[PDB]
């Protein structure tokens, strides 16, 4: 004739949470940047023999 | 951070 309790007691918990975050960051662009590719020498010949 | 700042005083009430 023994009936069950409506709901069980449970333990409760307790959560602690921790992030922790750096970020660190350098840049750099220094000195002279000169061209690389330039026109070269130039030659033409033309003549009419006839 | 600056002595007196409010985040210095979040950032010590933090990873008890």
């Amino acid at each position: 004739l023994a009936t069950p309790s409506p709901f069980d007691m449970e333990k409760m918990v307790w959560l602690d949470v921790n992030i922790l975050e750096i970020r660190k960051s350098v840049l750099e662009n220094f000195g002279v940047d000169w061209s690389k590719q330039i026109p070269g020498p130039f030659a033409a010949f033309g003549k009419d023999f006839v | 951070l600056p002595k007196g700042s409010t985040t210095r005083d979040a950032v010590d009430r933090t990873l008890g």
